[PDB]
């Protein structure tokens, strides 16, 4: 059986993306089923997920030798609407990167469809599918929840400056530092919360700069690391020359 | 270069540390990490309040809600510090909401000097004249062609009795001139219709001019901006013919209508017709002289700044300048969108001095490990390879990006992934073709950037924004039908160019910038560099950058208002 | 002189040791009889003229002309009025002219004879004479005043000529007018995904070998496979298109139950590992390998073939269109990632990808990915490698969709899916 | 039924008691060869690409790019080059491709095999796999490094896709691109008069002649010749066309010394009468005779047939070609002030003759006849018998044009004007 190796680099840039792409996370916080439900969004907590066409086994389906051999998600049997989960990542050592998330996603979950930004990274999904993926990203160290934020809108902010306390720039103030531990009231979108989430202790700036899969010059320096430099050189030499010509 | 870098500082300090309207944002360091969000709103700046109180007062006029910046969602805009934008090389600072073209006339006119103008030839005309009817055409025949023509184009008449004109208070900014590479002619036209190429350009690129286009003889047309308003780019060549059908007829007492009459047409139209660009295909169907037809060669050789600097850089600078405000905010941003639009996606690469100082980095590293081929000059020049664009590329990019990382008010004035990949992309591509003289390896530089952008920060731009990044590198050098091309004639519709923001500029300035390391007269067409060397046009396409800047403190003034006939 | 076993839908074997040569659109006589074929037919609604006739409701969206109805019954007489159709579109009695009703009479299927595609320069002369023929006959069968016949005509041509096209009208084919096409050689590839869909009845592996016979008709006409260039494409339309060696229908069968992007990634690399189609080149100093191609084009349809069995496994997984966006995205960023080698079509396919996820997620155009053809702005780019995924995607949808396979294609479904070489390419192909 | 005899530009009897229907764009062997042959055939200026490379000049009017030069000697090498073409352009070993080193190296005739044309959905490919052929060859023969390809491949293509043509390239056949197209159908009517005349050598019987070929076809393509339509067009054709029963050709010479568009007339309305085509219906008090048309059809192919004979008289007399418009003009309308019938296409050739006669003895667009086709927005509006006398008109032009012939149409000349079907086409037709 082939083992991927994922991402080049020996750095510990390197070592983050591989476990951001392979799902090799750390668990550091918990978040209860209604808070995550509560905070994405899409329905009441506890309620059932609503649905945008009837359960497979209630309509049937065509004829295809595809639909037979691939196995619907539960989202996609019961016929749930397609959600979604997105975040903002700040470029100051945030853990995650957009990119890196979408990896994670395509890699680790079924039925999946990440999109990359600059300021903004989005999984949509069947809702009960997309639930699962963004309890994994909520609770393990891909997300920081100073330098990041659950923002299904209004994103701006990755590229801020920093408040003073360490959290990202949020011009919608959907989640902030209470008592030491960051607090989300408002939903993704930002209609305030009938209740406080609490997300736990941020990573302090030296413990996110030694987990975070970004590279900067004040940090792990791309300059630096010539075999991931190597690795684009490689892959924009193929491109270039097979576009002349595919020999 | 030391200097291009204190500049950057300056417009860091300026932006974030120097208060702005009532926003607060007296002192602090350009390095440091943090701000204080004062949660201000749009007040807070100057402009917006004008804004919010004219919205208000409109409303409540003419009773259907309008401008009204509670209705945006959660928070109105300025929650962080709103901070303004000085033009590069210049000490402009802008309001950023007077960089939007809808609110700023030298961006309006810019479109329009360039939609209003055609290109047509006059040895074709003057051949007809002789062969069908015998005529003798001398420079005193053209002398008084050019008087009649210089009274008909703007709309008035010279055959029929009973006709009424266009108001020539209305129409002020249309004129013809002509050019030619016989230099005999040149000498005998009268001085006033003359676009003199050996008055206009240095020895060299006056000679290069004369050598492409030979002893041929060019009308350079400019149609009524009002005319272009009402209308479109493709009216342009239609009025031109007419007018200079007509002036044919009264200038050389020739049968008003005749068979000859329909050569000069043709000849007009088509045989000896230059246009900005040509039409497009139905999914954004337009006819010629629309920005989507618009090479980016063509828009290397409107913008003037090869014909009066020596810095191949500056030059480059400048068709980036004016190519991401065209092809972003009008083009991309209005015609293939609207709304809002692009303003900022385009101000990141003609504000602040960014792009400046990483393409002035990249200048003094080429010259330095390549033996000054970044310097003026053909055969200083260094073949293109993969190795040398690898080399100035990644170079390029890496240091552009420790510059964001240095100075965290630079990466939060290029806030969006989008405008800052344009920024690396730019400089790498741009240091690429400075180098090889070789456009298209500048265009690999400028995908090789993105590349190295992409794994950096592991981010890049926009949802959509490298789709053509990543057909990017491989259609460089492909020869398929529908793949190849030199960037010299690629434009906004080179196919993968299509869409997307954040490009088409650095394109047009990747294009010159092969050129002008040169010294070239031209990037692709002398016919366009000679048609605006001329500095009887509104808008001064030697320096689009500064222009851009006098539209925002409303010291443009345009072209094809109506005043006089609207009530006071 | 690549060989390949050509296997259907089921991983059923079809036909042993084939050349891939034999299977260019220049040279495969089936793949001809299918371009042909798709040239010469139309579909008419009668349903649609009828109710155009009596409303006035015809030549476009919102459009009525008041007091001029005219109540004729079309769908009750379609078999005398299919037989004089083809009376009228016939060039000689017993050529290979056919009209059938379809659907009870709400609609009829026109295939011209092959000799107007022989005297035409294009395929609208099947559009042309097709909805001549219908005018005509509703006209005599009827007994339509001169006075009314420009009502009578616009109920099946809508407002042609004033529009380019029969907006409006009653009569369209799989194809769009030649002047829509965005480049040159790009007919074959004006085809809406929901068409390919509709004509397959949602098979999706038929879907994507139906939409890689156009496609790969489409860059031959381009003249996108000439000298080196036609192993290259042939390779691709035998290997992604076609289920060559059955690799693709494994790939999927091997991750159908919990497989993600990510696994069949791992298939993919894994088999051109175990096939010699790539070796290690070099080990940097962290054990990562970067890899080389022994046969670039022999790669670059491995990583074709790759990309569609995860929109299979990723689409199939959600029953949901729209992963295909993101499927092509990501399948050939991370293969990349894997590798060191270039995804498919070296960057064409994930490029394609960036700016149809924009343009399926965003305000600015495009829509779900049943509106995406090969002749479109967003998904053009890639030489026939995207396009076939979309049209499987949206087989797979079971219900996301706004803008559905009926509500764009029902007619041409109801129409063409009665083609058997339509409905089963890959046996179409393969001579079964 | 109906039946003509056939007679040559020289009025020699080629075939007898010939059948209309079998002269139709459908059924007509010799006709779909022509059509086929049109579609399949482009040429090369291999001079025009070597002096692009060479200069930098290539992608447009005025364009050129300094410091790229690329110095290949194309022409001294057009065999080799001419025969690496073939390779690539043809599909498979001894098929119909053709290609050929016209005027000494400094062109190529490429004929594409009729397998891509039959793949194909419209006739691109020979000018898309043409260029590609040709690109590739000189990539090859010429070793030119990566970083040029771009510059040999715009001196082929020109500025191909950035416009949506090959502007400012070297490759181009007797059509247009597709998306030329005014109409439905109308890819064969987008043929520059002069490019016929060029063709035909300036045989203005030929020049017509072939024109009628091309113009019917697309009658045929846009529907325009379906029932009752079709005996209408072919009626047309025959008699205008291809000199059915030696009318034409006969009232030339007895026209030919004195005659004028008022004598061809008085030939046209006496053949009328004495042939039962027409017959006086009533006698006005003034003693004017109204007539009507026993023949509908028939009397439209009588008005066809002396509208080309007017021109050959008028046009010849002046050797002339701009006398064509008021010919198809006034003989029409004099024509229907003599007899009180309807004139050429009821009304629709007099039509054409009147905008045309302005677009051409205007500011505001068209040309010389030259410039004219039927595709042009101009002289698109009669089915097919105006665009022939303006063929033959441009044919007999003794040099009064500033847009002749060569200027427009050298290449096409040089490379089209060899091939027998196309220098001979009544012969063709007739089967001779
Ligand atoms: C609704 C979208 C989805 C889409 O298709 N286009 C939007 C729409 C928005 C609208 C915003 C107007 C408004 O606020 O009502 C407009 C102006 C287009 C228009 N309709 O005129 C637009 N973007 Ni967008 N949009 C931009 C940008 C961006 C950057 C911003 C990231 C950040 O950290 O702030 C990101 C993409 C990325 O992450 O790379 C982005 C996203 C998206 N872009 C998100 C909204 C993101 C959010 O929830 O905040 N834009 C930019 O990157 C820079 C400037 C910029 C725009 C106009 C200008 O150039 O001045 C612009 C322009
Ligand atoms: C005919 C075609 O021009 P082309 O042959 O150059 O393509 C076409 N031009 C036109 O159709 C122009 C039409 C508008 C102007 C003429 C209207 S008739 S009103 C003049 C009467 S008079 O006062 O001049 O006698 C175009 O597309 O520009
Ligand atoms: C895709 C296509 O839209 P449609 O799919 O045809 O609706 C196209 N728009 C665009 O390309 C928009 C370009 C500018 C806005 C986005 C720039 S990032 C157009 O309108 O012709």
């Amino acid at each position: 059986a082939y083992e991927a190796q994922y991402y080049p680099g020996a750095t510990s840039v390197g070592a983050n993306r591989r476990k951001h792409m392979s799902g090799k996370l750390e668990k550091l916080r918990e978040i209860s089923d209604e808070d995550l439900t509560a905070v994405l969004g899409h329905r009441a907590p506890g309620s059932d997920y609503p649905s945008t066409h009837p359960p497979l086994a209630e309509m049937g389906e065509p004829a295809c030798s595809i639909r037979e051999a691939v196995a619907a998600t539960p989202g996609a049997a019961a016929g749930d609407r397609v959600r979604y989960v997105q975040f903002a990542d700040s470029m100051y050592n945030a853990p995650a990167t957009p990119y890196f998330r979408s990896y994670f996603a395509a890699i680790n979950f079924r039925g999946v469809d990440p999109g990359t930004l600059s300021g903004r990274q989005i999984v949509e999904a069947r809702e009960r599918d997309m639930e699962q993926c963004a309890k994994v990203q909520m609770e393990t160290e891909m997300t920081d929840p100073a330098l990041a934020g659950m923002r299904g809108a209004t994103v701006h902010g990755h590229s801020v400056r920093l408040q003073e306390d360490g959290v990202m720039f949020d011009m919608l103030d959907r989640r902030r530092l209470e008592g030491g531990v960051i607090i989300m009231d408002k939903d993704q979108v930002a209609i305030p919360l009938d209740r406080k989430v609490n997300l736990g202790k941020p990573m302090s700036s030296e413990e996110a700069a030694k987990r975070t899969t970004i590279y900067r010059v004040d940090n792990v320096a791309f300059r630096d690391d010539a075999e991931v430099i190597e690795w684009v050189h490689r892959v924009f030499d193929q491109r270039t020359s097979y576009g002349f010509q595919p020999k | 270069a030391a200097d291009i870098f204190a500049k950057f500082k300056k417009s860091m300090e300026v932006k974030f540390t120097q208060e702005y309207g009532s926003n607060k944002q007296a002192g602090g360091d350009i390095t440091g990490k943090t701000e204080k969000f004062l949660r201000l709103g749009p007040e807070q700046d100057a402009r917006k309040q004008e804004m919010i109180k004219a919205g208000k007062e409109i409303a409540e006029k003419r009773g259907i809600a309008f401008y009204n910046p509670m209705m945006h969602m959660g928070a109105p805009l300025g929650q962080r510090a709103i901070t303004p934008y000085t033009i590069s090389g210049t000490d402009i600072v802008a309001e950023p909401d007077d960089l939007h073209y809808v609110n700023n006339a030298a961006m309006q006119q810019m479109w329009d000097d360039i939609r209003r103008t055609c290109i047509v030839g006059l040895d074709m005309a003057h051949e007809t004249l002789e062969k069908r009817l015998g005529k003798e055409v001398t420079p005193e025949t053209i002398n008084h062609y050019l008087e009649t023509l210089n009274h008909a184009m703007p709309g008035a008449a010279v055959v029929q009795e009973m006709m009424v004109e266009t108001h020539p208070a209305l129409v002020d900014d249309c004129y013809v001139k002509i050019f030619t590479g016989d230099d005999e002619l040149a000498d005998e036209i009268d001085k006033q219709y003359v676009i003199n190429v050996n008055k206009m350009f240095s020895e060299e690129q006056a000679a290069q001019i004369k050598a492409s286009i030979g002893k041929t003889t060019w009308q350079a047309i400019h149609i009524p901006t009002i005319v272009s308003r009402t209308t479109d780019g493709a009216q342009t060549s239609r009025w031109a013919a007419m007018q200079i059908g007509m002036s044919f007829i009264s200038a050389y007492a020739m049968c008003a209508g005749e068979a000859a009459v329909a050569d000069l047409s043709f000849a007009a139209k088509h045989a000896a017709l230059v246009s900005m660009g040509e039409m497009l295909p139905a999914r954004r169907a337009r006819g010629p002289n629309e920005p989507g037809g618009l090479s980016f060669g063509h828009l290397s050789d409107i913008v003037q700044t090869s014909r009066v600097s020596k810095d191949p850089a500056k030059i480059a600078l400048e068709v980036v300048g004016a190519g991401c405000m065209l092809y972003d905010q009008i083009w991309l941003g209005s015609y293939m969108s609207g709304g809002v639009g692009f303003t900022q996606y385009a101000t990141a690469a003609y504000t602040d001095d960014i792009l400046d100082n990483n393409t002035y980095y990249d200048v003094d590293y080429i010259n330095d490990k390549y033996n000054g081929a970044a310097n003026l000059g053909t055969d200083n020049k260094v073949k293109a390879t993969l190795d040398v664009v690898k080399d100035i590329a990644t170079e390029s990019t890496l240091y552009g990006i420790e510059t964001y990382e240095k100075f965290p008010t630079a990466l939060e004035d290029h806030f969006g992934g989008s405008q800052r990949a344009t920024v690396l992309a730019a400089a790498s591509g741009v240091a690429c073709a400075l180098a090889t003289g070789n456009a298209n390896a500048g265009l690999s530089g400028w995908y090789l950037s993105m590349y190295v952008h992409k794994e950096a920060w592991g981010r890049l731009g926009f949802f959509g924004f490298d789709l053509q990044d990543q057909c990017g590198a491989t259609n460089v050098l492909s020869y398929q039908g529908d793949e190849g091309l030199p960037d010299e004639l690629r434009g906004p519709n080179y196919p993968n160019y299509a869409m997307n923001v954040g490009h088409q500029g650095g394109y047009a300035g990747i294009a010159q910038a092969a050129h002008s390391g040169r010294g070239d007269a031209f990037t692709v067409n002398p016919l366009l560099k000679v048609c605006f060397a001329d500095e009887l046009m509104p808008f001064n396409f030697a320096e689009p950058r500064r222009e851009f800047g006098r539209g925002a403190i409303r010291e443009f003034m345009p072209a094809g208002e109506r005043s006089l006939v609207i009530p006071a | 002189s690549d060989t390949v076993d050509i296997y259907d839908d089921r991983g059923k074997l079809l036909e042993s040791n084939v050349d891939i040569m034999s299977l260019a659109p220049t040279r495969n006589a089936a793949i001809k009889k299918i371009i042909l074929d798709t040239k010469r037919s139309v579909a008419v609604s009668l349903a649609g003229i009828q109710g155009a006739l009596a409303s006035g409701k015809m030549g476009g969206k919102g459009r009525q002309i008041l007091g001029r109805g005219l109540n004729y019954d079309l769908v009750g007489n379609a078999d005398a009025i299919a037989e004089n159709v083809k009376n009228l579109v016939q060039v000689d009695e017993g050529d290979d002219t056919s009209v059938k009703v379809i659907k009870g009479g709400k609609s009829l299927l026109i295939q011209a004879p092959s000799s107007r595609i022989a005297a035409g320069a294009d395929y609208m002369s099947a559009t042309t004479v097709g909805a001549a023929a219908v005018t005509q006959t509703i006209i005599d069968m009827f007994g339509t005043d001169m006075y009314d016949a420009p009502i009578a005509k616009s109920a099946v041509w809508g407002s042609y000529p004033q529009t380019m096209d029969l907006m409006g009208g009653n009569v369209q084919g799989v194809l769009s007018i030649p002047q829509n096409n965005e480049g040159l050689g790009f007919s074959l590839r004006n085809i809406m995904a929901n068409h390919i869909a509709a004509i397959t009845s949602r098979g999706a592996m038929n879907a994507a070998a139906l939409s890689s016979i156009y496609e790969q008709s489409g860059i031959f006409e381009m003249g996108g496979a000439v000298g080196m260039f036609e192993r290259h494409q042939l390779l691709g339309l035998a290997c992604q298109g076609l289920n060559a060696n059955n690799v693709v229908y494994d790939i999927v069968k091997e991750n159908g139950k919990d497989g993600t992007i990510g696994t069949v990634i791992e298939s993919i690399v894994g088999r051109a590992v175990e096939d010699g189609v790539i070796s290690v080149d070099k080990t940097a100093p962290s054990g990562y390998k970067f890899y080389k191609a022994n046969d670039v084009p022999m790669w670059n349809a491995y990583a074709a073939a790759g990309t569609l069995a995860a929109t299979f496994v990723n689409c199939g997984a959600g029953r949901a269109a729209q992963n295909v966006s993101s499927t092509l995205l990501y399948f050939n960023d991370i293969l990349e990632k894997e590798t060191g080698l270039p995804g498919c079509d070296y960057g064409k396919v994930q490029g394609v990808a960036v700016g149809f996820s924009f343009f399926s997620h965003s305000i600015y155009g495009g829509g779900g990915p049943g509106v995406f053809n090969g002749n479109h702005v967003v998904t053009r780019h890639s030489r026939g490698f995207a396009i076939p995924c979309v049209c499987a995607a949206v087989a797979l949808d079971a219900g996301t969709q706004m803008f559905t396979i009926e509500s764009t294609s029902g007619l041409i479904g109801d129409v063409f899916g009665s083609i058997e070489e339509f409905r089963q390419p890959i046996k179409a192909v393969a001579g079964a």
